């Protein structure tokens, strides 16, 4: 054999996650989706009480 | 006048259709081992076409107490009585208004028989620990409907007690 003329190793493959983040979506993400429609609903309630 | 009254009547019947169609069925969906259906007494899914009895309360005290709260309905149940009498009340004190007062004390159960639907749609909510039933989203505007139907309501008792108050003097 001559002299090695590239040199190479074991390397990790991986799937190269990228900035996948959505909009309005993203918005609504940290309590939910439901518990929002409640608080409005409470909003409405606390309102007609008031009235 | 007429109109008003007539509107509220026929607000109050279609949110009590509604809260009827919400005790029935399709309440909310879930996805079994298939997606199914539920209405509060009983699952359905989607062999296939099979129905069955799924509100079983078993498998602090405070989790007991929430458990038995969601069994058997007892909020929405009570909350569906209390509108039906709001609405007898109210057919009550449509024809023969012979006391002028009976309409607030009917509006008032009104406005507690819509906030007791609210709890009732909190704890079966939170009880539910994937998709929605259609009568969930039935119940919601019924509870939007029994809520504009009280402002409707307490806006004619407090414009015919003006009026009284007016006519005494």
């Amino acid at each position: 054999f001559s002299k090695p003329f590239m040199s190479l190793g074991i390397s990790i493959m991986i799937k190269k996650p990228q900035k996948s983040k959505p909009g309005v979506f993203s918005f609504l993400d940290p309590l939910a989706y439901e518990i929002w429609m409640c608080i409005v609903f409470a909003y409405i309630g606390v309102s007609v009480v008031l009235f | 006048r007429g109109v008003q009254m007539l509107l509220t009547t026929v607000g109050a019947f279609a949110a009590f259709s509604l809260m009827t169609i919400a005790v029935g069925t399709d309440y909310w969906l879930y996805s079994r081992g298939v997606m199914t259906h539920s209405g509060l007494w009983r699952t359905c899914c989607l062999f296939k076409g099979l129905c069955k009895q799924i509100d079983h309360f078993p498998e602090d005290t405070a989790e007991y107490f929430l458990r038995a709260v969601r069994a058997s309905s007892i909020f929405p149940i009570l909350s569906v009585i209390l509108l039906f009498m709001g609405g007898l009340c109210i057919a009550a004190s449509e024809f023969y208004k012979t006391r002028h007062n009976i309409i607030l004390s009917a509006g008032i159960f009104f406005v507690s028989a819509g906030l007791s639907n609210i709890i009732g749609i909190i704890v079966y909510i939170s009880a539910n620990a994937y998709s929605y039933g259609w009568s969930f989203y039935f119940g919601a505007l019924s509870f939007i409907i029994a809520e504009m139907v009280g402002v409707l309501a307490v806006h004619m008792f407090i414009d015919r007690h003006k009026q009284l108050r007016a006519t005494a003097r």
